[PDB]
RNA sequence: AGCGCCGGCCAACUCCGUGCCAGCAGCCGCGGUAAUACGGAGGGCGCGAGCGUUACCCGGAUUCACUGGGCGUAAAGGGCGUGUAGGCGGCCUGGGGCGUCCCAUGUGAAAGACCACGGCUCAACCGUGGGGGAGCGUGGGAUACGCUCAGGCUAGACGG
RNA sequence: CUGGUCCACCCGUGACGCUGAGGCGCGAAAGCGUGGGGAGCAAACCGGAUUAGAUACCCGGGUAGUCCACGCCCUAAACGAUGCGCGCUAGGUCUCUGGGUCUCCUGGGGGCCGAAGCUAACGCGUUAAGCGCGCCGCCUGGGGAGUACGGCCGCAAGGC
């Protein structure tokens, strides 16, 4: 499922803004830039996917996290397809570590979904209409992919582990295994199942996350063909 | 340099703590014999006589445990603990009846005897004592 | 010597019946039966949490109060046990048990150890023949513990000998009524006794 | 369920205009007397809530102590800050020879026979955690061959 | 049958009297009119022909730290060099065997202590047997490490 | 005239090394002796203000001294409050000074930020306060006291 001209898409980046634990996954340093050994990226995509596979055919949830502008939209796409939860926007603190309390805020999300599905009163004072709606958009704005999550995931997939160290931390505290794509600005040992590739190119984020979803649906019940990529 | 032995053990302790696969220590027909015990007892994968810039070393292949669950995945050590006993500042010598039982059996005491470098267990077996080089677990 | 005073307050303070009298111990006229709360002005006040020290004092005192024994004599035995091979807690109980006056009461010749002393002390008991009036004689395996010949014909021992005819006596002991003579077979395994005592807590008292 | 002991319950305070305002702190150990112990320290505006919270955290933090005839396998020394705890194997009669803090932990853990010593700061809290991390580093003859 | 204690450490709580007084006190501390902390009392806890105080020794005190501590700010780096004695010292090979290690053997009195048993009705006390030891002398051995002597080396050091 | 130090070459020596009780030298300022010198500054000191007062701070004056030679003194927040040497344990950035195949790399030094680890915390972190060996110095509750006595040094002040 794997493809080999990811060279055509990503082969990493970043200058000496590195982390030296990532040494093992590195070929050489060219444009004043850390260049990732693709043959290692390979050994790993495999091992990661083997983990990814076993998780779909047992029907286990995956939490998708990425909020840097690059991976922002493409997680709303690729995760919706597998219908699995995500946070695209802001990563609220304690989403895993304080799940039951965070979630007590989705019942509020649902409660507005009902209360706005009419009527249950519109003789509620005018501003109160306007007020509650604003709240609705707000919840929707962060929680739109989170609600799908009704229990702690059996695993989580992250786009930037550094950028989302909080996430990685919360998972790790819970024993929730962490899969992530990650370039040289990151700490390897911190990831269980790892994709050493560029994490800032919309090209790259695209290849890696898509084939993930494609591998999810394929061993889940079905197969599908192409899904949206911004040119 | 004042204690070649202490130096070796420390080269090891220091490397094991940031999880190096190996580390080089200046070579000696005495340091080797100690490594011969460290490997045989499974504290190290083993050692091989290499060369750096024309000069003899012992490359020492380090061994750890499984990756772990929780926020600190750093594996457990195989050599949790290694320390000089005898020193140049104070030579420490035991007779056979007074060889220590490291860590309640689960650890070893390497010692130098006139029947070669032995462990506590081995020394008791041939029934000799000597300079107590160090302790490992 | 030994305690020699009101003996029901002992039980009440200990929060447990200790069978320190004999007969009245089994009746509903027993003190613990009527007032199962500590002697004196504040017995009914709500107890506040005993301290650890407090706890181990009581368990020690309880064990001691059972045997009517002085604190020294108690200590000297315990220390003996600490020097002696094995589990100290067991050996301690064992040695507490091998006391003549205790042996006698265990073989039923008396209703209370407190009565089993005055018997030994008044020489009505003997061992292997020879008379013994020492409440502290350390009885060994093999010993014949009998009522004195000149005491066989006595109202009280008769009444008390009559009461043992088929009540079974601990696995470490054999008893021959009519013959008025019992026998010390071995030292009690702990199971062989079921005293209301966590004896471990006693060790813990003496290690402070 | 688990057996439960309160080791320390202390009052602290903070200053404000108009006066000191208090808070309570609850050190609790929890165990099955058969090899499973947990330590929890919990704070709240009142005594019982604190004890409850404490007990809660305790269960959320455990360790599997490898007993052996009611004694630990080997000698262990651990420093947590300035506090030090010493744990040392003892044979059957010995009992638990220890101060309250590491006593409560070892008893509710099902340790029945051990020689111990507190060195350095004998602050209860720190001695508590120091005894925990100590237990948590215990290794079995197996554990060791398997490692090596 | 007595003696100490009953604020916390520390096991044992109420009434009266007193009112920063009289007094207690090992440390922290009690007493200024509702004192479990003074004095008496009832009651309770602890030991018992004893209980308590004073003195002194070790302990707790890893608080002189060999076992087993420390020195930026807590007590603690010499104002800085140079250097005497001393302490300590890289890689390789041999000789010696001083340290070191092992075996043998002598010594290591008796009593005491430790384990067994036994005699005084128990015990205390006392007897018989057993187990050893460090440490020193002697004899024989080992030679890894430290030493010493001897011969090599160049990674320390010094020089061009 | 003269010391230290770094680099490159890898040419020479063949462990010639580290530390160092004592000893010896050097040691800011103030101060001291003998002799110079003396513009500015300025203890003491005079006077004006300020102020309740103002033996101060602020203002106007002003002698030692501050400067030179030679000889003394030998202190200090003489501080990084961090003894010296060696070995080992991620990196990022700024900088001084070398040598390179001069993008960049490699030494020696000075800062910052940080991995592991340390640490009571604060913080330290290849310039360790990390992990280790060698040697030295020092601490062991506050005060009394860096005082007394003694000794040694000093012209004295005073120092140890
Ligand atoms: S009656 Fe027997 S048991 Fe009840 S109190 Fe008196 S002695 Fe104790
Ligand atoms: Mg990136
Ligand atoms: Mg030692
Ligand atoms: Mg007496
Ligand atoms: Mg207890
Ligand atoms: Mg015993
Ligand atoms: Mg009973
Ligand atoms: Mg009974
Ligand atoms: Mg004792
Ligand atoms: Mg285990
Ligand atoms: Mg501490
Ligand atoms: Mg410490
Ligand atoms: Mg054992
Ligand atoms: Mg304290
Ligand atoms: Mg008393
Ligand atoms: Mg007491
Ligand atoms: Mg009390
Ligand atoms: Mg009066
Ligand atoms: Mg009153
Ligand atoms: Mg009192
Ligand atoms: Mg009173
Ligand atoms: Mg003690
Ligand atoms: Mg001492
Ligand atoms: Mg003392
Ligand atoms: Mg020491
Ligand atoms: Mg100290
Ligand atoms: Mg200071
Ligand atoms: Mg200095
Ligand atoms: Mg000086
Ligand atoms: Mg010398
Ligand atoms: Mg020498
Ligand atoms: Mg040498
Ligand atoms: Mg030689
Ligand atoms: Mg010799
Ligand atoms: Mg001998
Ligand atoms: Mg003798
Ligand atoms: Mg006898
Ligand atoms: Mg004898
Ligand atoms: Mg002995
Ligand atoms: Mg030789
Ligand atoms: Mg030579
Ligand atoms: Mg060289
Ligand atoms: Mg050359
Ligand atoms: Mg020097
Ligand atoms: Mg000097
Ligand atoms: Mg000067
Ligand atoms: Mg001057
Ligand atoms: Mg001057
Ligand atoms: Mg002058
Ligand atoms: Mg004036
Ligand atoms: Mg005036
Ligand atoms: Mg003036
Ligand atoms: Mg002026
Ligand atoms: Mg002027
Ligand atoms: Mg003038
Ligand atoms: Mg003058
Ligand atoms: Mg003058
Ligand atoms: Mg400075
Ligand atoms: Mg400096
Ligand atoms: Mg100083
Ligand atoms: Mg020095
Ligand atoms: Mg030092
Ligand atoms: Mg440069
Ligand atoms: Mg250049
Ligand atoms: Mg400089
Ligand atoms: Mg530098
Ligand atoms: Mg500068
Ligand atoms: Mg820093
Ligand atoms: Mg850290
Ligand atoms: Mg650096
Ligand atoms: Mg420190
Ligand atoms: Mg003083
Ligand atoms: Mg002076
Ligand atoms: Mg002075
Ligand atoms: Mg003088
Ligand atoms: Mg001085």
């Amino acid at each position: 499922v794997k493809e080999l001209l990811e060279a055509g898409v990503h082969f990493g980046h970043e200058r000496k803004r590195w982390n030296p634990k990532f040494a093992r996954y590195i070929y050489a340093e060219r444009n004043g830039i850390h260049i990732i050994d693709l043959q290692k990226t390979m050994e790993e995509l495999e091992r990661t996917f083997r983990f990814i596979e076993d998780l779909a055919m047992r029907g286990g949830t995956i939490l998708f996290v990425g909020t840097k502008k690059q991976a922002q939209d493409i997680v709303r796409m690729e995760a919706e397809r597998a219908g699995m939860p995500y946070v695209n926007q802001r990563w609220l603190g304690g989403m895993l570590t304080n799940f039951k309390t965070i979630s007590q805020r989705v019942h509020r999300l649902e409660e507005l979904e009902a209360l706005f599905a009419s009527p249950e009163i519109e003789e509620r004072p005018k501003k109160e209409q306007v007020r509650l709606k604003h709240e609705l958009e707000r919840l929707q704005k962060y929680l739109s992919g989170f609600r799908l999550l009704k229990r702690l995931p059996d695993a989580i997939f992250v786009v930037d582990p550094t950028k989302e160290a909080i996430a990685v931390r919360e998972a790790r505290k819970l024993f929730i295994p962490v899969i992530a794509l990650a370039d040289t600005d990151s700490d390897p040992d911190l990831v269980d199942y790892i994709i050493p590739g560029n994490d800032d190119a919309i090209r790259s984020i695209q290849l890696i996350l898509s084939r993930a979803v494609d591998l999810i649906i394929q061993a889940r019940g079905g197969v599908v063909e192409p899904s949206p990529s911004y040119a | 340099l004042t204690d070649p032995i202490a130096d070796m053990l420390t080269r090891i302790r220091n490397a094991t703590r940031v999880y190096k696969e190996s580390t080089d220590v200046p070579a000696s027909r005495f340091k080797e014999e100690i490594l011969r015990i460290l490997a045989r007892e499974g504290f190290i994968k083993g050692y091989e006589r290499v060369d750096v810039d024309g000069k003899p070393y012992l490359r020492v292949y380090l061994k750890y445990g499984p990756r772990r669950q929780g926020p600190d995945p750093r594996p457990e050590q195989v050599i949790h603990h290694i320390r000089r006993i005898s020193k140049p500042g104070r030579r420490v010598y035991v007779g056979v009846k007074e060889i220590p039982r490291v860590r309640r059996g689960l650890g070893i005491a390497i010692l130098s005897t006139s029947k070669g470098v032995l462990t506590d267990r081995e020394a008791r077996k041939l029934g000799v004592g000597g300079e107590l080089i160090c302790e490992v677990w | 010597g030994r305690y020699i005073g009101p003996v029901c307050r002992l039980c009440r303070r200990e929060g447990v019946k200790l069978y320190l009298k004999g007969e009245r111990c089994y009746s509903p006229k027993c003190a613990m039966e009527r007032r199962p709360y500590p002697p004196g002005q504040h017995g009914q006040k709500r107890a506040r949490r005993p301290s650890d020290y407090a706890v181990r004092l009581r368990e020690k005192q309880k064990l001691r109060r059972i045997y009517g024994i002085s604190e020294r004599q108690f200590r000297n035995l315990f220390e003996e046990a600490s020097k002696k091979k094995g589990v100290t807690g067991s050996v301690f109980l064992g040695l507490l048990e091998s006391r003549l006056d205790n042996v006698v009461y265990r073989l039923g010749f008396a209703v209370s150890r407190r009565q089993a002393r005055q018997l030994v002390r008044h020489g009505h008991i003997t061992v292997n023949g020879r008379r013994v009036d020492l409440p502290s004689y350390r009885v060994r395996p093999g010993d014949e513990i009998a009522v004195a010949e000149k005491s066989r014909n006595l109202e009280l021992i008769r009444q008390n000998l009559e009461a043992m005819k088929g009540r079974k006596v601990g696995p470490w002991l054999s008893l021959d009524v009519e013959g008025m003579k019992g026998k010390f077979l071995r030292l009690p395994d702990r199971e062989d006794l079921a005293l209301p005592v966590n004896e471990q807590l006693v060790i813990e008292f003496y290690s402070r | 369920d688990f057996e439960e002991k309160m080791i320390l319950i202390r009052r602290t305070a903070r200053m404000q205009a108009g006066g000191r305002r208090f808070r309570f702190g609850a050190l609790v150990v929890v165990g099955d007397r058969q090899g499973r112990v947990g330590l929890g320290f919990g704070k709240a505006p009142e005594v019982p809530l604190a004890v409850q919270k404490a007990g809660y955290y305790a269960r959320r933090n455990m360790v599997e102590v490898p007993l052996q005839n009611g004694t630990i396998p080997h000698e262990i020394e651990v420093e947590f800050g300035a506090s030090k705890i010493v744990l040392k194997p003892a044979a059957p009669g010995t009992g638990v020879i220890a101060g309250a803090v590491p006593r409560a932990i070892l008893e509710l853990a099902g340790v029945t026979d051990i020689l111990t010593k507190e060195l350095g700061s004998r602050n209860p809290i720190n001695i508590a955690y120091a005894t925990m991390e100590a237990l948590r580093q215990l290794r079995t003859k197996a554990d060791v061959e398997r490692l090596r």
